[PDB]
């Protein structure tokens, strides 16, 4: 019965290779969008059905060649009905979320800086005006010029590409996944995103603290043949701190929270309540006091919190902490949850009301109704509004109880309505 | 010839479904067919108390 | 607790080469002599058979003797041959001529002192010496004469140690040499006085094992010598690995021999089964016990069903329960009670060792002391009596110098051995 | 320590072309610490005392092999539960302290191992103390029994103290 | 063909630290071998069957393994073999221009199918004088090779791969490119955001090297450097310092890497070390054959010592290994 | 000189520790992937 797991590993390798090949071609950051346009996708999260031969010829014209065994693996993973038909949005989702947690954190952070419409879309005028090409690291080091990068970005988003004039979340994530595959590592992506999208960071800081934080990043600390003893020791200290924080989080904090949706939801509420700027940052003492109230502890707060500081000012990024704490979901289940999310009206900052959740739920036993009402209390919600990440975190522990995606389909249809 | 470790692990995985391996293991009590809970003080009735 | 091996003549040297292959494999010794094993359990008793030379290498505590160097040059030239110490190869310049008297009296006394010098050099270096182990054939020329000569010298020099022999003996069904009965009779006369324990194997039984049990299409002498090397390496297993019920060569001797002349044993090894069949039957202690007592699995032509067991021993290798072992040995003793000597209350000793041979989950070697061995010696004595009445080839032996009185003495001693075995088979408790 | 690295040749020894026996460190080819004619891996001679050394290292890879799993003794199966818990903690030294241990610098007698003594720091603080200085300090500056190992006894004693 | 080959080989003895010489004979009618000792005039091994040894692997400068001994073929021991190898000793150069870097793995595989032995390889950038004289591009791959009927065989690359190969046959141009392309000098390897993959000697003799390189190209990675180097025992030890005390096959890896020449490639991509580790697979081929059947080590590996390829594990050492391969070994 | 050598050997040992931890974690993770490679009767009944 190891053929299935061989197929799954092959699917992961296929996703890796497809992401590298598309972004290295003629259209670098626009490869995934071009693939989606070629496949014939017209709805962002629709359930349009597409037959296998058209999918393989679409990938062939995109620039990726697959023989029989990779086609079989893709069909096995994606076709959940056995009818010989599949939905390419699952493959595009698999290409979309293949990132390290820091990249996903900052990609999510940039998206909420915009002004969202009645139906979750964002206008093209705002995203065109909010781009700042002067801060591109390519321009600052003086390899290319501002006009060139401005022209290429304007060609990326134009009236012929999007006749309606509104960009969805999925399209922006596809573009950011494209532009992420060209950067070398996490630090390059952070520098590019900070320089290009300036509204992401709310307060500036001097170049001295920024350069000291940049020099101490794990990417720059790396061995060499002609090193001296002190700088070897510095590299050792940085690497040991990163390893200890990662393994203590994974070994200790995850088993406490992953056993029930109630714990995840309550921890998310506790973290989000203390945020006043709504930029996913907290002070150190506030973070330690929040974690103390939920039976999670650290052996050395000064060394442990130096890796959750992705802003360089001494704050704590709890979005990255929650991303590292919980495991990512498979793309099919994420598509299911986004199809559920489509049925909610949204305000200017991208939230929906909790009453909408309440009138769309249908439990079976008393215990699950009690847990749902306790977690999704109207009084405990921030401002009677909830976001999509809260839904993802609530559904993550339930998704770990099933191995096949058809079971998750059936449970979603039973619990929820329409989707 | 032995086909390494993965084949051996799967071979032992296919073995325990035998009834003999279930009801007759080596140096062990055969496993229970339902869950049991061991009380804090152990099994048996606690001794009844009386007034001083 | 270290053993010193001696290999004599063509048969002995050939079996020895396979034995040292099997032992080097079990302890993970490369044919260059470098340790390449994969568990500490291999290293921790390596001293038992190997001495350590400087660096990586280990050298095997063995003396190689032959009268013409052809075999010795073949063993030195073999794939594992390099491991052997060069100074340990002793050879002459002319053959035994298939003559016992030549091998014992003329060239034997010429070489024998250098062999004792090497054996003494090896023995006195040991911190505590266990018994000697010797492989030779009784039907040959150099095998019989120098093996029994050397056995006598080592028995003079180390009377408090153990004396163990493995010996191949002529069958009437497929003889390779005409004068086999004389050499066999004189050698059995020497062994019954000198030895502490002697193991006997028939080539006919190894052919029947190969053809019927293993269904080999074209077995070769390498296979027969591999089966023998398997049993030889199995008897010593408790010396060199941990276990739940340890055993020792001296403990085997004390439990098996009731009276000092009754020291001749049968051999078997149980998990023999063809590659096609292995998918159809799992190993277990009842299955091993059933093969273990099946005469199909015994390495002599005499069958247990015509005699009775005085004593037997079984050494088990592997992880198994002692209850199942004890009750299996009891059930076999109770169900077949007429084949067990009644004035001994329990005839079988068991022993259990944790570490099986590589690629087997479990294995057992069986040693049996049964009166049916008398038929084999009787057959050899018949052929001797047919040949001796007519002086058929005697002038060769007399020309070397033997008195005819030796032949009548050797016949009388072998006939007395047969009589001693036959009387205990046919007896009552009274 | 892991991988040895303190049994190997030092640069000073290589530059000075030092030989073996003046200091008797077995690193040069053809020389090895032979106990009873064999290495310390074999149970002959003085293996128990040589394994008790502060600088002893056994060549066991952290990543285990298959035959180690297959070949196990009954005693190991019996006592493996305690071994898993007992393998959690072990003392460790840095490289300078290992150099000091190998060079056996500060010892009262040749076999004195102070780095394996758990009471060494309190001995160091306790050193150089005189009877009068302890006994003649400044005069201005200077329970119901409970029996049993039962946790109830400990709880009662702690409650009384509080 | 032949009825009997004869070579003399040297065997590096680790216990003695001497170099011993033997005489190796191969009988092609029934595939048996036999070894003699030159210093003693005595037999080392009878005629014994050895099916893992094939006549195709017998050439000068090759390495073979006979009963856990690594033998290196040194010189012809007979005049029949000397006459049979009267050719196959001239060295020629084939270049791959810029348009052919995407097809270089197939080029190397095609050369291996043509019974051609590569004696050196490097990815270089030539001076302008040789660039104009020979007719090649600035950035090119230089392959040095020898074999039987070499010129007539390499003529097929003009029609299989149009306009991406240049063949050199004149000895003077070969000497000029040998002095210029190879030897001490600079390198094109980067010093950050890189990974190093090493092709083991056994895969070199078996010849899966072109398939490995072409798989790397197909997956999307970029090759920024490439060369072949021969490692001494001390160099092999210093290359595998971090694997001491961690894996059980340290000494076997040392002797395998010191057995013969090895190819070293450099890979640059996004998250290069993790991506290369994922594409190569786990350390043990047994796990690969069950759970990761598409990995490189599943196809080109038989055990832990001879898993085919070697890849960097810690992201702290990628510039260290790149430097050790492309500066310390190359320059001096 | 010997003291400086020890100062380098420290970092070497630290790298060895990190590698050993990673390899043990991966080896344990691989063996847990063979746990549930079994087929139950319920799925077979569902197919029928
Ligand atoms: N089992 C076995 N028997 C052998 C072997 N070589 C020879 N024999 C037998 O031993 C007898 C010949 O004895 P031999 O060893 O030549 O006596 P020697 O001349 O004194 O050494 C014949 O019965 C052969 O069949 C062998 O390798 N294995």
């Amino acid at each position: 019965l190891y053929a299935s797991r061989a197929k799954h590993t092959r699917f992961k390798s296929i996703v890796q290779r497809t992401r590298r090949l598309l972004c290295n071609g003629a259209s670098g950051a626009n490869g995934i969008r071009k693939l989606s346009r070629g496949c014939g996708i017209a709805v962002d999260s629709g359930g349009q059905s597409m037959e296998k031969a058209k999918f393989v010829e679409a990938l062939e014209e995109s620039g990726v060649s697959l023989d029989s065994e990779d086609i079989e693996a893709i069909v096995h993973v994606l076709d959940r009905s056995g009818d010989g038909v599949l939905d390419p949005t699952d493959f595009i989702a698999a290409l979309r979320r293949n990132l390290t947690p820091l990249k996903l954190t900052w990609i999510t952070r940039v998206w909420y800086t915009f002004t969202q419409s009645k139906d979750g879309s964002v206008y093209i005028d705002e995203v065109l005006s909010s781009y700042n090409a002067a801060g591109h690291p390519d321009v600052v080091q003086n390899i290319r010029s501002e006009q060139g990068v401005r022209s290429e970005f304007e060609a990326a988003f134009s009236t012929t590409t999007n006749p309606d004039g509104a960009i969805t979340r999925q399209e922006f994530e596809q573009y950011c996944s494209g532009v992420a595959a060209l950067c070398a590592n996490d630090l390059e992506f952070l520098t590019l995103m900070r320089g290009v999208w300036p509204a992401s960071v709310r307060t500036p800081l001097d170049e001295e603290t920024m350069r000291t934080h940049r020099e101490q990043n794990p990417c720059n600390m790396t061995f060499s043949s002609y090193q001296t003893a002190a700088e070897k020791g510095a590299v050792t200290d940085v690497r040991t701190t990163v390893a200890v924080v990662d393994d203590i989080i994974l070994s200790s904090h995850r088993p406490v929270v992953i056993q029930s949706p109630l714990a995840v939801r309550q921890l998310s509420i506790a973290l989000r309540r203390q945020d006043v700027q709504r930029n996913f940052f907290l002070s150190r003492e506030t973070f330690l006091e929040v974690l103390r109230g939920h039976r999670l502890y650290l052996k050395d707060p000064e060394s442990a919190l130096t890796v959750l500081d992705t802003a360089g000012d001494g704050s704590v990024d709890y979005l990255l902490y929650m991303n590292l704490l919980l495991p990512p979901l498979p793309p099919a289940r994420l598509m299911m949850l986004e199809r559920l999310w489509e049925l909610f009206p949204k305000d200017t900052c991208g939230t929906a009301d909790v009453i909408e959740l309440h009138k769309r739920f249908s439990a079976e036993d008393g215990e699950e109704q009690d847990a749902f009402l306790t977690a999704w209390d109207v009084r405990q919600a921030l401002y009677r509004r909830f976001t999509f990440e809260e839904i993802v975190e609530w559904h993550t522990p339930l998704s770990a109880m099933f191995e096949l995606d058809n079971d998750f389909e059936t449970m979603l249809k039973k619990r929820w309505d329409f989707s | 010839e032995t086909g390494g470790r993965m084949m051996a692990l799967m071979e032992q995985q296919l073995e325990r479904a035998y009834l003999s391996n279930v009801r007759r293991p080596l140096g062990k009590v055969p496993a229970a067919m339902y869950d049991v809970q061991v009380p804090h003080s152990g099994f048996g009735i606690p001794s009844e108390k009386s007034e001083s | 607790r270290e053993i010193v091996c001696v290999q004599a003549g063509q048969c002995g040297n050939q079996i020895g080469s396979k034995f040292w292959e099997v032992i080097s494999d079990e302890h993970g010794v490369d044919p260059t002599g470098t340790y390449q094993g994969d568990s500490d359990l291999q290293l921790e008793r390596i001293n038992v058979y190997f001495d350590e030379a400087t660096g990586g290498r280990y050298v095997p505590r063995s003396v190689l003797i032959d009268l013409e160097p052809g075999t010795m040059d073949s063993v030195r030239a073999g794939p594992y041959g390099q491991i052997f110490r060069p100074d340990n190869f002793i050879f002459g310049q002319s053959g035994a001529g298939n003559n016992w008297a030549k091998g014992h009296y003329t060239e034997g006394a010429e070489l024998i002192d250098s062999v004792l010098d090497v054996c003494c050099k090896e023995a006195e270096s040991c911190d505590c010496l266990q018994g000697f182990q010797i492989c030779h054939s009784l039907g040959g020329g150099t095998g019989s004469g120098m093996g029994t000569l050397l056995i006598s010298k080592l028995r003079e020099q180390y009377p408090d140690r153990i004396m163990m022999t493995f010996s191949i003996i002529p069958s009437p069904k497929v003889s390779d040499t005409v004068v086999e009965p004389y050499n066999t009779t004189l050698s059995v006369h020497q062994l019954v006085e000198n030895s502490d324990e002697s193991m006997c194997i028939d080539n006919e039984a190894l052919y029947d094992i190969c053809f019927r049990t293993l269904k080999l299409t074209t077995p070769t002498f390498g296979d027969l010598n591999h089966l023998v090397s398997a049993v030889v390496s199995g008897v010593t297993c408790c010396l060199r690995f941990p276990g739940q019920l340890n055993s020792d060569l001296r403990k085997l001797a004390v439990n098996l021999v009731p009276f000092p002349r009754l020291h001749f044993f049968m051999m078997g090894f149980a998990p023999l089964t063809s590659r096609g069949s292995q998918q159809y039957r799992g190993l277990s202690v009842p299955e091993l016990t059933q093969q273990m007592f099946d005469a199909k699995n015994m390495m002599q032509a005499a069958d247990p069903r015509h005699g009775r067991y005085l004593t037997a021993s079984a050494l088990f290798r592997g992880r198994m329960s002692t209850k199942e072992v004890d009750e299996q040995m009891l059930n076999v003793q109770n169900k077949n009670s007429s084949y067990f000597i009644e004035w001994i209350p329990n005839n079988i000793k068991s022993s259990v060792c944790d570490i099986p041979p590589k690629g087997l989950k479990m294995a057992v070697t069986f040693i049996g002391n049964n009166t049916c061995i008398q038929e084999m010696f009787r057959r050899v004595g018949e052929q001797f009596t047919l040949m001796f009445r007519r002086k058929a080839f005697l002038h060769w032996y007399t020309g070397e110098g033997m008195d005819e009185m030796e032949f009548t003495e050797a016949e009388s001693n072998m006939n007395d051995l047969v009589s001693e075995y036959q009387q205990y088979q046919d007896a009552t408790i009274e | 320590m892991i991988g040895g690295q303190h049994k190997k040749e030092r640069i000073s020894e290589r530059l000075q072309n030092c030989q073996n026996q003046p200091k008797n460190r077995c690193y040069l080819p053809g020389t090895q610490l032979l106990t009873g004619g064999y290495s310390t891996k074999t149970l002959q001679g003085n293996w128990s005392e040589e394994r008790a050394d502060a600088g002893y290292y056994d060549g066991k890879a952290i990543v285990p092999t298959h035959l180690s799993k297959i070949w196990t003794t009954e005693y190991t199966v019996m006592t493996n539960h305690a071994m898993k818990r007992a393998q959690e903690q072990a003392p460790v030294f840095d490289q300078a302290t290992l150099v000091d241990i190998v060079d056996r610098n500060h010892r009262a007698y040749p076999t004195h191992q102070p780095h394996l003594d758990p009471q060494l720091p309190k001995l160091k603080e306790e050193a150089f103390k005189t009877t009068m200085r302890t006994s003649f300090n400044h005069p201005q500056e200077v329970v119901r029994p409970v029996i049993g190992n039962t946790p109830a006894a400990q709880a009662r004693a702690i409650i009384m103290r509080f | 063909a032949l009825e009997r080959y004869a070579f003399k080989v040297d065997y590096c003895d680790p216990q003695a630290n001497l170099v011993r010489q033997y005489l190796l004979l191969y009988f092609a009618e029934d595939s048996t071998i036999e070894m003699h000792d030159l210093k003693t005039k005595r037999v080392f091994l009878k005629r014994c069957a050895y099916p893992s040894l094939t006549p195709r692997e017998l050439f000068i400068g090759a390495t073979v393994g006979v009963f856990s001994r690594s033998l290196k073929l040194v010189d012809y021991g007979d005049e029949v073999t000397r006459r049979h190898f009267s050719g196959s000793e001239a060295e020629f150069v084939v270049f791959i221009q810029e348009g052919g870097l995407c097809h270089m793995g197939s080029i190397i595989d095609r050369m291996h199918t043509w019974e051609l032995r590569i004696t050196n390889i490097r990815l270089v950038d030539l001076p302008d004088s040789l660039c104009r004289d020979l007719g090649v591009s600035r950035r090119c791959v230089a392959i040095l090779f020898k074999g039987s009927n070499a010129i007539e065989k390499v003529g097929g690359l003009s029609t299989e791969f149009p306009n991406m190969t240049v063949v050199v046959a004149e000895p003077s141009d070969v000497n000029s490119v040998r002095g210029a392309a190879f030897g001490p000098g600079g390198t094109t390897a980067v010093m950050k955001n890189c990974s190093v993959c090493v092709i083991k000697p056994h895969a070199i003799m078996s010849g899966y090297q072109g398939a490995i390189i072409q798989r790397l190209i197909d997956e999307g990675f970029h090759i920024t450097a490439l060369g072949m180097y021969s490692l001494t025992v001390a160099d092999a030890e210093d290359f595998l310092e971090v694997y001491n005390g961690v894996v059980p096959e340290y000494q076997r890896l040392v002797e395998q890497m010191s057995s013969g020449p090895c190819w070293a490639v450099q890979v640059c991509a996004e998250n290069s070390v993790s991506a290369l580790r994922a594409i190569c697979g786990p350390h043990d081929p047994d796990v690969c054959h069950v759970l990761f059947p598409h990995t490189i080590r599943s196809k080109y590996g038989v055990d832990r010592t001879r898993n085919g390829v070697h890849c960097t594990d810690l992201e702290e050492d990628a510039p260290l290994e790149s430097e050790f391969f492309f500066s310390l070994l190359q320059n001096a | 000189l010997d003291l400086v050598r020890a100062k380098h050997d420290d970092a070497l040992v630290a790298r060895r520790q990190r590698l050993a931890a990673m390899l043990l974690r991966e080896k344990e993770e691989h063996e847990a992937m063979l746990n549930n490679l079994t087929e139950t009767d319920e799925q077979r009944r569902d197919r029928l």
